[PDB]
């Protein structure tokens, strides 16, 4: 249920929350997005 | 001017790209846009995306708004 998160919501959370699991789950989700981007951007 | 329409469409799409990833490049926005100007429903569009951009796992509210941006070229 993290895919449906808006960017600025991932961003405000990583930059303000305290939840150890949530913080780590937002990083790896924010990462996953710019990950697949970097992948597609490489070919194109 | 039917080219100002394409440009507005793409521009409205990478606008949605900045809301989803904070990123913004026209090559991606155009890649997506040119996967919809042939289809008729957001499911036909969803299939075209999955070929090139399958690994993105785009949220449904996002690929709607993009399809919403493409269908606006009808008027």
């Amino acid at each position: 249920d993290l895919s449906k998160w808006k960017y600025a919501e991932l961003r405000d959370t990583i930059n303000t929350s305290c939840d150890i699991e949530l913080l780590a789950a937002c990083r790896e989700e924010f990462h996953r997005r710019l990950k697949v981007y970097h992948a597609w951007k490489s070919k194109n | 001017h039917m080219s100002e329409a394409k440009a507005k469409a793409i521009g409205k799409v990478d606008d949605l790209l900045e809301l989803y990833m904070g990123i913004r490049d026209i090559d991606l926005a155009t890649t997506m846009f040119e996967a919809g100007k042939d289809k008729s429903n957001p499911d036909e569009f969803a299939v075209a995306l999955d070929e090139t951009l399958g690994d993105f796992a785009f949220p449904d509210e996002f690929l709607f708004d993009v399809w919403g941006a493409i269908s606006d070229m009808k008027q």
